[PDB]
């Protein structure tokens, strides 16, 4: 096992560890909190009641039912904003952990080619794929780029396996915020 | 604010010194083993804005606000509506900053004319009487001071030391400032249409009537107070300006008075509109 | 932190070819050669432990920088190590390297840092992973940072040569003999290029000859019928640029009639301060009956008869125009068709001693320099006065008693030359070295003049770079694993504090019970 | 690495204050604004103290350790006690609530003014120094010391405090005021290492805290 592939595997392992740490932090600061559980349940219940009322509401529903829909959309949006702010606190904590993680990566993988890209990166991403690497081979993969790909793949899969992924209803409403 | 917090460094012959009094104080306290001596130097710096000067400015600001709050409330009732009590406030500074503004503009024009006349017609007796200017680069950015003539008498003395050196100049300046402020306040009330008659006319237009008093009576009562309020307020304003200048408040005594009164009027406008 | 002075390996371009180190800025952790991974690390090597193979290994591994620690006494350093370094030094300069190379004189703090880095590098292999983690966490790292900016080319550097003349009895039309020595020193580090032997010895000989000839020419009875020109050339080590410019100015311009038709010969002195071997390097063998041949014969006769210890021989080298750098100064004259030869104790111009920072005053022997100066002076005087045809025997020295060479003066001149580095990139036009040299020549010679050569802007023959000297700062640092452990300890401390505050009521009740018991008792 | 050291120092300095604020129930009382007011009072008192020192005391030029100067600084430290008393009188509530609000606001204001800027500039530097961690511990020691001082000031200011307890309270207040001067003199005299000095400060603060707590419990029980 050459040092290059060993570094690749170490980066994958670190990305797994950091995804698990980020999920643990999110669980400690958000998922376990009664405010979060309550807001999530409220968002899901209001979304389901809004959908069911939209389905049951024919054009003949009348200005009063439309205004009741609008009032429910407003309540749902407010609850979703509060939920987003609670998640944002975790996002900030994870941001701070990411700053620390970047320091660790610099200490371990500085100047080292960690993987070979089977393709030439586009010039706009080359600044990331070849960042802080010595060489002209644009197929050289930077630890930053490999870590980003690993984190993007692993984090969502882990959330889904653990059932900690935001509910699709919550994501649909978060699209507004 | 710039003089208080400026991060620019000016090279005094001994060392590079921060212009901002607070920043210089913090830098000196951090960098100097003699923390007490550094603090004293920051308080009594000859060449840069001092912490003591900032404290003097804050004290003046509080005093000015306290005087600004002085008012005489005249009870006015709606004739149409029973039981509606409102007060017409006659402020101590009835004429506002305008007497200061007019005096400063007149003095500014006099200085400009005097400097032009001195530059173009050197040695004429009228030019010397109006003002003689000398550029004193005494260890500082060049400042042209009027050393003789009316402009000299009109100029504020820089310190209590200068007042002690030239007592006649300080007395003449104080008398001129107080007299000009009182005169401008009296003239301004008549020119502005803010005389007791005009205020009574405004009250009549607003259907506000003083209890037990006809509108003519209102005019007489207002005429009793408004001229006195104007002249006394102008005298007080001049005295406060002179005192702040002697105290060396940052931004000038006139400047601090103008800022405080303008802010107060703007706040009153904001509250009234709101 | 510890701040110490570092001397950067020189950067220059000659004839469009890049030489030396291109980078001058360092911000990397210090490591010894023992470390497995040197990439973007400052590699510390002692001169005693320095090896060319290790230096190449660091370059291959893309070391962040190389710092070479020099012992304070060069004489103290073992001779074999100095010889090996001198042999490696031309290859190092010839090889262009991106990695910055610096030289630092040893200091006790620097040695302690080096030892600590060596121990930290070694410890990683010897222990189990848990022990290695603990050792790394407790170990102190050092971060090396250079205060200097990146180096830049000097567009307008001027090289200055000094010339002086003594007229013979008969005027300028008389045959002119030119004695040339380059004053510039060269080495891996310009600030350390004292160049005591190369060519401080040659300059000392030239100045002593100038004094002796001036004294002879002062008096009509001893006044010769020759013109003597003494030329101290700048940029000798950079392909004799000063000599080339001086030759162009004298020969292209019709007014400078002295060189066009009157040059008897040119004697160049290079590295005459050491050794018992003396070699006369000639581009073309002197023809019989020429003044250059007469000088060669006189020099051989004087060496054989008066100084049998000195082994004199003639070395013939044909000029190769293809080579970018001329081997010897006389080659430039031969290119201009002037008869010229170089006298040196070195068998070859390629000897590392000729271009080394290790050429220091202690290397030069005052007795050897005095002997070589006497031999040169006797041979020149014998040629100038035609003593052999006049029947003066070879064994008899002219330079005795009043005309004796002054050893103390030669030593003082050598000390003055070696007190400061004389690298061409450090010798400014207004420098003390040039002003003193001009004053000294002016004392004994007439019409002393300074000739200034500047590289062409369109096609610069030489380019010099700044940032030859910098301050390097070693900052103590702790590894990220140490920071992680400290963070864990802080988290445990916060947990203990939280539990203590939560359970404070138990403490309050216990104190209340104790106070009640104390009241009851 | 520099960020890791700065983050560790900042967390160690800041989190204990937050833990104390939450656990003591001040958050339940919405005391945050009262703590801010206490910090403003601290800033005012510190400014007054600096002005007093500059106006009344010239700097001694003697190279030797300025024993008189340190004694004068400790004497001026009484202003901090006066400010704490003013804050507690301004703040309404139970004695424990007043003590905790005053101590927390005063300690937080001192920490912000005196250590955050040094932590920010120094701990982000390339060089690792233990001093930043020591200062972070010292902030916690200061917080405990201020809690003790506030409790002592409340006890002395109690109208119902028995005359027998009053001398003990006054002595404890005297020791608290002069603690910094005594510690600096002791460290100078013994040439103590920074870790030993920090440990000694912690021990002295702990002993003062225990004595103050015992006296407080005795005073409360005597009225219970």
């Amino acid at each position: 096992m050459s040092t290059m592939f060993a570094d690749t595997l170490l980066i994958v392992f670190i990305s797994v560890c950091t995804a698990l740490l980020a999920e643990g932090i999110t669980w400690v600061l958000v998922y376990r909190t009664d405010k979060y559980k309550r807001l999530k349940a409220e968002v899901e219940k209001q979304s389901k009641k809004l959908e069911k009322k939209k389905e049951t509401i024919t054009e003949s529903a009348g200005r009063q039912q439309k205004k009741k829909i609008e009032r429910q959309e407003e309540k749902l949006k407010n609850n979703n904003r509060d939920l987003s702010m609670v998640r944002m606190k975790s996002m900030f904590a994870i941001g701070f952990c990411f700053t620390a993680l970047m320091g660790m990566f610099n200490s371990i993988f500085d100047g080292r080619v960690v993987a070979k890209l089977p393709f030439t990166p586009l010039s706009y991403i080359q600044g990331l794929s070849h960042r802080n690497l010595l060489g002209d081979d644009t197929t050289d993969c930077s630890f930053i780029f490999l870590y980003i790909l690993c984190t993007m793949s692993i984090r969502q899969n882990i959330q889904k396996i653990l059932g900690l992924a935001p509910s699709r209803a919550a994501t649909k409403q978060a699209g507004g915020f | 604010v710039w003089k208080a917090f400026s991060p620019t460094t000016v090279n005094t012959g001994r060392g590079m010194e921060f212009e901002g009094a607070i920043i210089a104080l913090f830098h000196l306290l951090a960098t100097r083993t003699d923390k007490v001596r550094a603090l004293r130097e920051a308080f009594y710096r000859q060449n840069l804005p001092n912490l003591m000067n900032l404290i003097a400015t804050i004290f003046v600001f509080a005093v000015v606000i306290y005087f600004q709050g002085f008012r005489v409330d005249l009870p006015i009732k709606s004739a149409r509506y029973r039981g509606q009590y409102n007060t017409y406030p006659i402020k101590l500074f009835y004429t506002s900053n305008i007497p200061i503004i007019l005096q400063s503009a007149l003095v500014s024009n006099l200085y400009v004319i005097s400097q032009m006349l001195s530059a173009r017609f050197s040695g004429n007796l009228l030019v010397s009487l109006l003002g003689t200017w000398s550029d004193t680069s005494s260890g500082g950015p060049a400042r042209a001071y009027p050393v003789g003539g009316l402009c000299h008498y009109l100029s504020p003395p820089e310190s209590f030391g200068s007042v002690l050196e030239d007592p006649v100049h300080a007395v003449v300046y104080i008398v001129f400032m107080l007299g000009s402020c009182a005169f401008f306040s009296k003239t301004w009330i008549e020119v502005s249409g803010s005389s007791a008659k005009d205020v009574a006319k405004q009250l009549k237009e607003q259907q506000m009537v003083m209890r037990g008093h006809r509108e003519t009576s209102m005019v007489h009562e207002l005429n009793r107070y408004i001229p006195t309020a104007a002249a006394f307020g102008g005298l007080c304003i001049g005295a406060l300006s002179v005192l702040a200048d002697f105290l060396g408040a940052i931004g000038s005594g006139t400047g601090i008075l103008l800022a405080v009164t303008i802010i107060y009027q703007y706040f009153e406008i904001f509250v009234k509109e709101q | 932190a510890h701040e110490f002075t570092v001397y950067r390996m020189q950067q220059y371009d000659l004839q469009g070819q890049p030489y030396g180190t291109r980078n001058a800025v360092l911000n990397t952790e210090a490591r010894t050669i023992d470390a497995d991974v040197l990439s973007r690390r400052c590699v510390l090597m002692r001169l005693l432990d320095f090896s060319y193979e290790q230096y190449q290994k660091a370059l291959r591994q893309s070391a962040g920088a190389v710092v070479i620690i020099l012992p304070r006494a060069m004489a103290a350093v073992p001779q074999d190590v100095i010889r090996q370094f001198m042999e490696t030094e031309p290859e190092m300069l010839a090889m262009e390297t991106v990695v910055p190379v610096y030289f630092a004189v040893e200091d006790e703090a620097l040695l302690s840092i080096y030892e600590q880095t060596q121990a930290a590098s070694a410890a990683q292999g010897s222990a189990s992973a848990a022990e290695v983690l603990l050792h790394t966490a407790t170990a102190n790292g050092f971060q090396m940072v250079t205060s200097g900016v990146q180096s830049k080319a000097v567009s307008d550097w001027l090289i200055t040569s000094v010339e002086g003349r003594l007229t013979g009895l008969g005027g300028e039309d008389l045959p002119t003999i030119v004695i040339v020595a380059h004053y510039d020193a060269f080495g891996v580090a310009p600030w350390l290029s004292h160049g005591a032997d190369s060519n401080g010895s040659g300059i000392s000989v030239l100045l002593e000859l100038a004094r002796l000839f001036s004294r002879l020419y002062t008096y009509k009875r001893t006044h010769a019928a020759y013109n003597l020109l003494f030329f101290a050339s700048g940029g000798g080590k950079f392909n004799y640029q000063g000599t080339k410019r001086w030759l162009e100015d004298n020969l292209d311009h019709t007014d400078s009639s002295l060189l066009q038709d009157n040059v008897a010969f040119v004697l160049c002195l290079d590295t005459v301060g050491r050794g018992d071997s003396l070699h006369l390097h000639v581009s073309k063998p002197p023809r019989e009956g020429t003044l250059q041949h007469a000088f060669l014969r006189e020099l051989e006769a004087v060496a054989a008869h008066q100084f049998p210890e000195v082994r004199f021989s003639m070395v013939h080298k044909k000029i190769n125009l293809a080579e970018d750098i001329l081997a010897w100064e006389h080659e430039r004259f031969a290119i201009r068709r002037l008869p010229a030869f170089t006298l040196s104790h070195l068998e070859s111009h390629r000897d590392g001693q000729r271009s080394s920072i290790m050429d220091v005053r202690s290397r030069v022997d005052s007795k050897t320099l005095t002997r070589n100066t006497r031999l040169i002076a006797e041979a020149l005087t014998r040629v100038i006065y035609n003593l052999t045809e006049k029947g003066t025997p070879p064994d008899m020295p002219v330079f005795t008693e009043q005309m004796q060479i002054q050893q103390e003066q030669l030593d003082s001149v050598m000390d003055w030359l070696t007190n400061q580095p004389r690298a061409a990139q450090l010798v400014d036009k207004d420098g003390t070295l040039l002003s003193t040299l001009e004053h000294y020549l002016s004392r004994y010679l007439k019409e002393v003049k300074q000739h200034h050569i500047k590289a062409d802007k369109r096609d610069p023959e030489f380019v010099f770079y700044d940032q030859l000297k910098q301050v390097m700062n070693a900052y103590r640092v702790k590894p990220a694993i140490f920071d992680l452990l400290l963070a864990v300890c802080i988290g445990a401390y916060l947990g203990m504090a939280y539990t203590a505050v939560q359970h404070f009521d138990l403490l309050y009740k216990t104190v209340q019970r104790l106070l009640v018991k104390a009241k009851t008792q | 690495m520099t960020l890791f050291h700065f983050g560790n120092c900042f967390a160690l300095a800041y989190f204990p204050y937050f833990i104390t604020y939450k656990c003591s129930g001040l958050s339940e009382y919405n005391a945050f604004w009262k703590c801010v007011q206490a910090g403003v009072t601290y800033l005012f008192v510190q400014l007054c103290k600096m002005l007093f020192l500059a106006t009344f005391f010239p700097t001694w030029e003697g190279g030797i350790y300025d024993f008189i100067g340190e004694f004068m600084k400790a004497s001026v430290d009484v202003a901090d006690l006066i400010g704490l008393n003013l804050v507690m009188s301004r703040n309404a509530g139970k004695g424990e609530y007043k003590i905790m609000v005053a101590a927390l606001g005063w300690a937080t204001a001192e920490l912000i003014m005196s250590r955050c800027i040094p932590l920010w500039v120094g701990a982000r530097g390339i060089e690792f120094d233990w001093k930043y961690i020591q200062m972070s511990i010292d902030s916690n020691i200061s917080l405990v010391h201020y809690i003790v001082a506030s409790a002592q000031v409340w006890m002395i200011t109690r109208y119902d405090l028995y005359h027998t307890f009053r001398p003990a309270v006054l002595l404890l207040m005297f020791l608290s005021v002069y603690k910094a001067f005594v510690m600096e003199t002791f460290v100078h005299l013994c040439s103590l290492g920074s870790w030993t000095a920090l440990l000694a400060r912690a021990v002295v603060t702990g002993l003062l805290a225990l004595s103050t707590l015992a006296l407080y419990v005795a005073v409360v029980n005597v009225h219970s």
